[PDB]
Parts: C-alpha cells; structure tokens; sequence
C-alpha cells in the first residue's frame, strides 16, 4: 500500500484524525499536529496591475515522542530533511529534482504540488535513555508550485 | 531456437516405415567443467548401493573445457 | 638464465610448468584467468627485454648512435 | 570443483547485488593496515591508531570513530555510512563494531 | 571521448636519460648540500623497503622517491639504510620550477649572461 | 605487532582474519522477544527430536548451510527458514529418522583410541574396559567439515592437581583449521583453576564445551591417566535418509513440540506433506489458540488441489484460525538458479508480524493478507507450472484455500485473506479470527496475573484491566461502533462478572471488531 | 591516540555522554554541553527553481570550569580561536586552509566537515583565584562544506 | 603518570601502557642489535616481560600491558593491579586519618567516606557494572564492617573493576 510514515501516523494515539498534519510523496509520508503559528499568505505584483504570486505557507508543527520516539522524532525528521534537501546526483541524472511533496490539511483541504522551501527548530529539547528526541517544533515555509488561478484554488476545498 | 534433422528420400536417404521408432541420445554437457582433485563422488542408480562400498576421489585435475 | 633474445611461447611454457609443478594451483585447480594473465606479463616481458636490448646498445659508445651518448 | 570467497579474492564480479558488494568492497578496505599497501599507505583500516585505547575514555572512542569514518568515507566516496555501532562483550576483552549499510548488519570482534 | 593518460609530475618526462642524468646529478648536490630550506629529518626503520612512505606522510606524492633514492644511494630496498641518516628535502614547487624551465627553456642551464 | 595476523587465539595477543579459503558463511542478529513461530525441520547439524530457539546469528551457524534442493525434499524447511530468519526468529524443531548415528572415540586406561558410531538417542555404556569416551552430539556426520582434537599436558592448578590442555577444531576438505575452544582440564573431582574455574572433565564438557559429551567410568577415573593425541577424527558419523521420515518421527517432533514450553505466536508447515503430521500440527494449533501456516502440495493442479484441503481434512471449525496455502509456481534458485518450488508460508507469517507490530502499543491484528502491503514475495524467474490452467476464485474461497497472482509491479501476491472455517460466519476471515485469539490471550495473560488473590479486590482490579485494555484496543483502532445501532446502539462492548461458590467467578465479555471488507464486490453507474 | 582535548573531556564530569557536544580534527578536541538556543537551516534559492544552500547551523555552548578552569575554559577558548582563525601563513605554503573541524552531537550525528565560520561569547563571567573564568556561554556559527543531497543528509543520521 | 593525571580529581590508573597515547619513544637512530631475530609473543606472555617495536609514524612502542605475575588470573594484566593498589593507598589514607577516634560514629564516618570515594570512582569510570548480572546483578560494589571488641574493626569491601582488553582477538566474516 503506502510507503513508510512517521510522526503521529497510527490511530493508537487516540487523537482526533482531523486535526493531524499529513505530507506524502511516492515513498515517504510523514504525519504531525496542527500547532499554533500557522499562517498563509497569497499576493500579486504591480506598478496598472501586472501579476500574481504563488501561494506561500508557513505551518509550524509540533512532534511528540509519546511512545516510539525512532518512529515520531527521528526517523520524521530524517523523512523531512530528506524531502527538503534536493536529490539532483541520484546516478539518474536524466531527471534528478528536488522532489515535492503534496499535502493534506484537515483531512479535506489538500495541495497537491507544493515545495518545502525552508525548515527550522531546535534540538535543545529533552531526550530519552537512549538519547532520541522528546519533542520538537519544526517550523516549515512553502510554496505552491505556480501563480494558481482562482479557478484553480476555490473549487479545490471541501 | 530448435536443432533437428530431416529424413529424405529417393537416392538421398531412405524414410524409417511408419511405427519405426528412432531413438535419440543427445551427449549433453555444461560447457567448460572445472574438477579440482580433493572431492569425493556420489554414484547413484545402480552404483547407488555401490556409493558406500566405493570410492571415488579427485585426484587428477581436470579443466580445459570449451564453452560458447 | 641467459640475455639471448626468448620467444613469447618459451616464456608461457616456462610459466605453465612452474605454475604445475607448484602445488598451490593443484589445490587450487580451474584457473583459466592465468592463462590471458601469462600472456599480457609475457607482451610486458617483451617490452621489457626491448628494453633491456637498448640499455646494452647505449651502454657502449659503438652500440650507442645517439649524439648524446 | 573448488569454489572462492570475498576476501580480496571476490564477492562478485561488479555491483549487482548492491549492499553486500559495497559491503564486500569496505571488508577489503578494513582487512589492511596502514604500510602494508602500496601507493596509499594511509588506505585500509586505521587500527594502528585506535588499537588498544582504555575502552572507558569515551571522548577518545568517539573522536576516533569519527575520524576514521570521515577518512574512510572521503576515501570512498561511492559508499556513505548508515549505523555504526560499538557494543562490549561480556568481558573487557571484546568489543564488537557492528556496521550496517541500512540492511548489512556485519560485525567484526574488536579489542581495545 | 577526448581522453589521454599522462601526469605531470615524472621527471622521467623527459626521455633522455643523459638529461636525466644530470638533472639527477644537481638535485644530489642540492640534497647533500646543507642549505637551510632543506628538511632536516632522519631515517625510520621501515624506509629500508618503503623510501617514499616519509615523502608520502610530510607530502601525500610518491613523486620524491627517486629523490630519496639517490639521496641514500640505495642498491635495492631488500637492503635496508641505517636509521638516523641526515635526510634533506627541498619545497617541491622548486624542483617543479627547475624541471619546468629546463623542459621548456632548459638551454643555458649554467648561467646566462646577456642576450 | 600490528602486522602479524593470527588464526587462534592462546597466550599470544593478536587480530586474526578469516583465512583463504573456498566457502564461508555468516550469520549475525538479535534476539526479537515480540512474536515468535515454530514448526518441524530437517537441516543440517543441530540435535534431532530438539527445540532449538533459531536467529539471525544461528540461522546458518546451527542449522549448517542449505543443501541442494535436488537432495531429496528437504530444500522447502530450509528455503523457508532462510525467508523468515531475515525479518523474525523462531523455535524450530529438528529431528531425523533412526537411520542417522553419530560417531564417538573412546581412550582406555592408557588413553589408546577406538572409533564407534551409534544411532542417535542411544546411550553407550562402558564395562570393565573402555576407560571413557567422547561422542559428537551436535548432528554433523563429521564429513564437512572434520572434527579434529588435540590433546597434550599443560600447568598444574593451585592445588598442583595435574592439567592437561585439549583444542578442538574443524578442519574443511580444502584443509583450513578453526579452532572451536582450548581448555585446560583434569582428572580431579575437586580440580580448581586460579580462577576458580573446575576442571573436571565431565562438568567441564557439559558446560563449556558444546558438541562432544563424556562419559567416564566414576571407578576408573582415579586410576586413569593421559596421553598425547592430536587431531583425532571422529569416522562412522552418517545423517542417515531425510526424504523419508517415519510417521512416528512426525509424532515424536509433533508431541515434543507440544510439551515444549517457550513461547510462539504461530506455526508453520516447513514444507511438511504428511497428513497426520498436518492434522496434529493443526489440532496444536487449535488447542494453543493460535495462528498456522499450513499449504498445500504444489504439484497438483486446481482442479485437484481444490479438494485436497478436505483430502487433508483440515477443514471443520476447530481449524479455524489457521490458513492454507497453495503455490503452483516455480522460482529460480538463489544459489543453485534451478527450478525450485517452496511455500509462502513462512512470508506470510513475516508480512504478519512485520504489519501487527508496526503499532508499538499493542500491535494490530486486523491486518489483511492482501495487497502489495504485505504480499510481495518476487523471489526470481517465476514460473507458472501451469499457464493455461487458472484457478477457480469461487471454489477456491469455499474450499477455503489462498491463492495467488501476480501485481502490477511483477511481485507475487496472495489474494486471500480467508481462514479454514468451513462455514459462511465471521470466522471465515483471516484477522477477525486472529483478533479474537489475540484479545483472549490477552486476557489469559492478564486474569493469571490477577490469579491466586483475596476477595473483595479481585473484581475491581478485573474491571479497571478489561478497561484499560478497551482503552488500547480504541486506540488501536480494531474496537469499532456496532453495525446496527438499533439493538446495542453506538456502544460496542458489554461486561459481566458473576460468582458461584467460593471459586469460580464468571466472567463474560462481549465485543464489536471490525472489518477489511472480505466481501469484495463494486458497481459503477451511468448518467448519459 | 587522540590529540588534546579541552572542556568536559572526561567522564569525572559525571554527566550523561550523550548530552555532550564534540569537535575533533586531526590535533585538536573540544567538548561541551548541548546549551538552550541551539538552530539549524538549510534553504535553497529560486526565481522556476534554481538550486541549494549549505547546511548552517547556529550552536550556543556553554563552558563551566568546575574542577580545572586552564583545561576547561582557557584552553577551550584557546583551541575554538584556532579553529576559526585560519591558519594560512604556517611556512607551507603547498596546502594552507583554514581547516575544518568534525562535529559530533548525541554522541550519533556527525558532520564530517563543517566549517566554524563565526564564534562569540562574553568575557564578564566571574573568575577564580588565578583568574581563570568559571563560566561562559560562546555562540557558534557553523557551515556546511557543499550543498548536501537527500541521499547524502537522510542517511547519515542514527 | 601523565596519564593517570590528565584526570584532575583523583585519576586514573585504568590505562593501558601499549598504544602510542603513552608508548611513543623514537629518541633517535634507532638500530636493532638482532634484527632477523623477532620476539615470540606467547612465551612472551608466559615470561610476563615487556616487548616492544616500532609503530607506523616510526615512534618506539611498548606493546604489552601485562605485570609479572605468573598465574593467567586478572592480577596479570597491568592497569587492574594498579587499581586495586590507588584504592587501597586511598582507604588507607582515609583510614589514617579518620584513626584514633572515640567509637559511636567511627562506623558512621567511615561508611560515609567510602561512598563518597565510590562516588569519585564512579566519576572516574573506573568502577563498572559487573561482567554477569546473575549473581550480583549490575550494583558492582559491596561493604560490610564488624567488630571484635574493644578494638578490630573489621571493614571488607568488594568492588568491580574495568578492563582495557588484554586479551586480544578479532575475527571479520564474510558474504559474498
């Protein structure tokens, strides 16, 4: 079926399945938690009225190592540095891309091309006997993949 | 990919009656064989009951075979 | 043995029956890669007799054409 | 019939079976010290510097792990490092390296 | 593809062992000569096979061992040198300089004049 | 130095390496401790009619390399087990037929040597003669490799009681020597090393050494001496015949197995074709509650192998949480690239637990056995046994069988995902049965470790640990509303306790899974 | 074996290992604690997507100088400003740099090569007898050595 | 010494004196007097010396870490005796000082200046978890004192050491 996932992915947290946080691409998924700081934001250029802009989204998210942090820290953020980091020498250079990952909000509103352009957090955290990570908040900046029409943009929500 | 033979007539051959059988023994190998001395057979079928009360080591190698 | 010019068979002869009288080859039995092995250090031999040939033609004044020399 | 090994005799003959090939090419880069190849003395493992180190002074182990994996990697670059592991045995005299190329999993008995 | 093998370090580029020779001749006389810009540094017991080992740890290029060669007069690294000889090498790029001029412009060699 | 390499290990201080040789072999892992499998095997060394808790790091050392699958029927236990030992561990049984002896040496008083092979399970004896002996017990014939021992004095203890050092090694046709322990021994009963460690020879071999048993004469042990032997091979050692086994072996293993007290989630068939043997396997597996394995012969075709499951008569509802396959291919050898044909059985087992514990909680077992989730096998060079004929999906589901296809991708998959129960009911599925077994091993666990209490505590604690465990099998997902609310409503789990005399509280439980929808069937529609 | 080494170098400390973060290069170890503040970032540069940028990191330490302030602290600050400052006038002018340092961090992640490209920190931390500093809070900025692909990042964590 | 005082509270006498950490020479010219003779490390062992060679940077190494005790017991390796002599030099020490002292809180006294002193070998990682949790479990020190009468006070204590490895072996495997 799907590729491996990490974070939150499984219904054995026992949290509500809307308020998660899904990513998901050909071999990789990672699933989090909807965190305060969300913003989006969509704009256009002038001087007479010359063009748009694509859409841009600044979601920071937060993890939790409740039981298997390998699974929900770790391996999340390796999954994540892996998607934003572009693969362009991967022995297949007729047609190496950074790669880009679609999205699913609320289990309803979803983005189908969009480019983690930055991420962010910290590791100062506490940690476990072994060492992995208790909890994180990663901050992300995205970018949709063009100057998206409101044709294109009203008719994709639910 | 198949190899055969062809059964003529008149002053070239003679055709086997009808019901003739003919039998075909192919000698079949794997190409080059490499047989270093030190090892020790396993005859079988007849000699399968002979196995325990015969021995069979390498002691001579043998290799130069031919592939394709 | 001797700085007379050999011939490349006389050298993979040489080769193979030291190679058989040696024993590692008769536990180890089956390789066929020594034998293009032979062939390549026999052209390199070759080369290197050449080689030799024209240190002895520089190492004598009447052997030696060249104006350094 | 007498079949062969790996040991700087061969796994196979190119990268068919990824892992255990550049498992296969590293075992030959460790099985050799340093001054006993030619061209690159400094190739192979580095075990004449990190032989018998007291196994408690933690900061060395891990300073010269790390140094050896950036050389060996520098050096083969082809092949990257997944898990490297350092586990003791049931006395002080064995160590055990375990490296995985994310599925290889080969161990060696080390001694400090 | 448009490939050749070569590299530019050998002194051996140059064919003539004549040339060869005498290029061999002044590096020996720099070598034992006591000039300060040499290294100062002596032997180590395993040279006897491995003469270029030290020039690939003070260097990382094997480019030196027919310099350490003929600055021990070895027979044959089966034989070995005594250990604490005074050993001298000089900065590379000058012996890279000296062999650039003299294969290009190598004519004078001795000392120029006036043109 | 640092240059010198050696190849065993005494006084001197070194880093050995694997020598130049023409075979090896490895295996390395950790124990798994989650969920562990067993079944009945024939392979290579290992003591017959034994248990033996199989891993990654014994898989090949154990249980000798795999051997041809061209000798005889015995390549489907060990194409199995080189499948699941990847991804679990297991307990596999091993046993042989009686035809298989193993060799022993015996040294008299003066220590003179004499060869003997006895059938495995005999016990020898020793007279007035025949001082002691030494017989091999780990299976191998001592034909590939050889067992060789070395035996010659060594320093006296604390006590000054006479030692004597002895190595054992084996030694391959190619002539490499590995060592497999040196110890220092003696005749002493009270024979105490500066360690504290004994040396007395019969402690010390039950002990320490791991392939060779003693026995030695308690009369003659005092008046016995020592002598100097080096690499004495042990000859009369035979495996025996493997292709056929006695239907009595099959009960012993069976039995054995049963007694067997370690822990296993499951059992597989290893290839096994004996119908009593399969029918034992499965009433095993009823009566421990549990999952197996089992398959069918893939020589025959549908039309055939249709019926053979009540051929076999493992159909009935006391069989119900096992799963019958089939396998009417051929793949290619991984060593030997030949036609070989082996089950899916020890696959399908891993696909199992790899999907139950990718939850960490407590696992899920409403996991289907279909789809490319789990069911990608492309071992290599599939070959169908029979291209033209194709199997029957009706009869095959009432038969209550598995089969199988090929994806998208080329990989192999099993499109079933139903049991052996006979009848149309729930139990029908595949994880709905397991779900079953698995919340009531549960509750064994749970009711025994609340066992053996006072009164008046014992049904609050009960409750609080039926609740609890409600509230992980929410999470987990498998507790889901009733289908029809109108009888029970949205609230899909009931409880009762009861007593009936001093003992005997009753307790009745009842709850709502879910459901993979085995039940496959679509309709889409037109608009024009 | 290893060279000196300058901070909480050894386990008298009694602190857990993993919590400590160590630099090492071919003459020189320093090893610290995991301070609060701790980031990390890694971007890319577009217009149409372009390419990378290196990993940057942007690392507080801080250094106490509970036993030994002359191995602790001086010397630690010592070796930092000889890392950083690049050493190009050593009288070998065939192969000066800068020098790069490794970084270990949980005792599992490790860089390879990542450059010091800024350090700073405070010198107004109370002081002992001698006069040697008890404490200090030294903030680093560090770089990656290339822009690092996904197979090159996501694989090399533990 | 300078190994042992690279540690700055107490040190560390669990150092092994082979690498070239500490066995680093190379004074200058150095020449074998019997250089086709070669050491046999075995009976080297037996014979409890002290052997040595040269190691890849050209330094003159020691590559033994063994004292000269016959019997093959732990007391054989070299950093581990050094142990127990630190420790004892210490409690005796302590005893020294905490001596001639009226009784009632002597034992008090004492207890307490052991476990500090286990608390700065614990530090010092010198004290370890024992080899086999079967019989001591992972707590790898124990401690008792009695009394006979008016004097003897009878301490015992037990304590696990480290290990640096003597024994030394290594063995890679192969896949193909």
């Amino acid at each position: 079926m799907a590729p491996i996932a990490y974070g939150v992915y499984s219904q054995a947290d026992g949290v509500s399945p809307y308020l998660k946080v899904t990513l998901t691409n050909s071999q990789y998924q990672v699933t989090g938690y909807i965190s305060q700081g969300a913003a989006m934001n969509m704009a256009q250029n002038w001087e007479v009225w010359e063009g748009g802009t694509p859409p841009t989204f600044t979601l920071p998210v937060t993890f939790i190592a409740l039981n298997n942090p390998f699974i929900e820290v770790s391996g999340a953020i390796a999954a994540l540095t892996a998607m934003i980091s572009p693969e362009l020498k991967a022995a297949n250079v007729g047609g190496q891309i950074p790669e880009r990952v679609t999205l699913n909000i609320g289990r309803r509103i979803n983005i189908t091309d969009v480019a983690i352009q930055d991420l962010s957090f910290d590791l100062d955290a506490p940690r476990d006997s072994n060492g992995y990570f208790l909890k994180n908040t990663v901050n992300l900046q995205l970018t949709g993949s063009s100057i998206y029409n409101s044709s294109d943009i009203v008719r994709a929500f639910q | 990919e198949q190899l055969g033979v062809r059964f003529g007539d008149g002053l070239i051959g003679q055709i086997p009656p009808e019901g003739s059988t003919i039998t075909l023994k192919v000698w079949c190998t794997n190409g080059d064989i490499t047989l270093v001395a030190g090892q020790n057979l396993t005859p079988v079928d007849s000699a399968a009951n002979l196995a325990n009360l015969i021995s069979v080591k390498t002691t001579t190698p043998i290799t130069a075979g031919t592939d394709a | 043995m001797s700085k007379t010019t050999p011939t490349k068979d006389s050298i993979r002869a040489e080769f193979e029956e030291l190679v058989e009288k040696d024993s590692f080859w008769s536990k180890f039995v089956g390789s066929q890669f020594v034998s293009m092995l032979t062939l390549f250090i026999t052209q390199i031999v070759y080369r290197c007799f050449q080689y030799a040939d024209a240190a002895l033609a520089e190492g004598f004044i009447s052997t030696a054409t060249r104006r350094s020399s | 019939i007498d079949p062969l090994l790996t040991l700087e005799l061969s796994g196979v003959k190119t990268y068919e079976s990824q892992e255990e090939a550049w498992g296969a090419r590293l075992y030959e880069w460790l099985n050799t010290y340093q001054g006993e190849v030619y061209g690159d003395p400094s190739w192979g493992n580095v075990l004449p510097q990190f032989k018998h180190e007291p196994t408690n002074l933690s900061h060395v182990q891990i300073a010269v792990e790390a140094m050896l994996l950036q050389k060996l990697t520098v050096d083969l670059p082809d092949i990257p490092i997944s898990g490297l592991s350092v586990a003791e045995g049931d006395a002080f005299d064995k160590l055990k390296i375990s490296i995985r190329i994310r599925d290889i999993t080969i161990t060696q008995d080390v001694v400090l | 593809t448009r490939q050749y093998p070569l590299s530019r370090y050998d002194d051996r580029n140059i064919a003539d062992p004549i040339l060869r020779a005498e290029l061999r001749k002044e590096v020996m006389l720099m070598c034992e000569s006591n000039d300060k810009n040499l290294t100062i540094y002596y032997v180590l017991p395993d040279e006897q096979y491995r003469p270029d080992l030290l020039a690939y740890r003070m260097w990382g290029i094997a480019e030196l061992r027919w310099v350490v060669t003929l600055a021990a007069g070895l027979e044959d690294e089966s034989q070995g040198m005594t250990v604490g000889k005074k050993l001298k090498l000089p900065p590379a790029t000058w012996i890279r300089e000296m062999i650039r001029h003299f294969q290009y412009d190598g004519q004078v060699i001795g000392t120029l004049s006036i043109a | 130095s640092q240059y010198s390499i050696q190849q065993s290990l005494g006084n001197a201080s070194g880093v050995a390496v694997s020598p130049i040789n023409a075979d090896a072999t490895l295996s390395t892992g950790v124990a798994l401790n989650s969920s562990l499998w067993a079944g009945i095997g024939v392979f290579a060394r290992g003591k017959p009619f034994t248990v033996l808790a199989v891993t990654e790091s014994n898989y090949e050392d154990v249980l000798g390399e795999p051997l041809k699958p061209s000798s005889g029927s015995q390549f489907e236990p060990i194409r199995h087990v080189y499948e699941a030992i990847q991804q679990t561990s297991g307990y596999v049984v091993r046993a042989v037929p009686d035809d298989a002896k193993f060799p022993i040496i015996m040294f008299d008083e003066s220590g003179e040597p004499a060869y003997s092979a006895l059938p495995y399970g005999s016990e020898i004896e020793l007279d007035s003669g025949e001082a002691f002996a030494i017989y091999v017990d780990d299976g191998d014939p001592c034909i590939s490799p050889t067992r060789e021992l070395t035996i010659e004095t060594a320093t006296a203890d604390s006590a000054g009681n006479e030692r004597f050092l002895l190595k054992l090694t084996q030694t391959t046709s190619l002539g490499v020597v590995t060592t497999l322990e040196t110890h220092t021994v003696s005749l002493a009963e009270e024979a105490k090393d500066d360690m504290g460690r004994l040396c007395y020879l019969p402690t010390a071999l039950e002990a320490r050494s791991k392939y060779l048993r003693a026995v030695v004469n308690e009369e003659l042990i005092s008046t016995a001496k020592v002598t100097n032997k080096k690499s004495l091979a042990f000859t009369g050692g035979t495996n025996g015949d493997q292709s056929k086994i006695s239907t009595a072996a099959y009960l012993r293993a069976v039995k054995v197995l049963n007694n067997a007290p370690y822990m296993y989630t499951a059992v597989l068939g290893l290839g096994c074709y004996d119908n009593a043997a399969i029918t034992a396997l499965g009433k095993i597996c009823a009566d421990r509650l549990i999952d197996g394995f089992f398959d069918v012969k893939p020589t025959l075709t549908y039309a055939e192998a249709l019926p053979a499951v009540e051929d076999t008569g493992l159909l009935g509802t006391d069989y119900v949480s096992c799963s019958v396959y089939h396998y009417p291919f051929s793949c290619k050898d991984k060593w030997t690239q030949s036609r070989v044909v082996f089950g899916l059985s020890g696959v399908a087992y891993a696909a199992k637990a790899r999907g139950v514990k990718k939850n960490s909680d407590v696992g899920g077992w409403h996991y289907s056995p279909a789809g490319e989730e789990r069911a990608v096998i492309a071992r290599a060079s599939i070959q169908p046994l029979y291209p033209e004929d194709t199997p029957d999906e009706e009869a095959m589901v009432k038969g209550r069988l598995n089969k199988v296809s090929v994806g998208t991708s080329g990989q192999m998959i099993i499109d079933d995902a139903l049991t052996c129960c006979t009848q149309d009911n729930y139990l029908h599925f595949q994880h709905v049965p397991s779900l079953m077994n698995a919340i009531s091993r549960f509750f064994v666990q749970l009711a025994r470790q609340m066992k053996h209490s006072p009164d008046g505590i014992t049904a609050a604690g009960l409750t609080k640990g039926m609740t609890k465990l409600l509230d992980r099998f929410v999470a987990s997902g498998a507790l889901v509303a009733p289908r029809d609310p109108d009888a029970d409503g949205t609230e899909p789990y009931v409880l009762k306790v009861t007593q009936a005399e001093f003992d005997k509280w009753e307790v009745v439980w009842a709850c709502c899974p879910t459901g993979v929808a085995r039940r496959i069937q679509g309709v889409p529609l037109l608009i024009k």
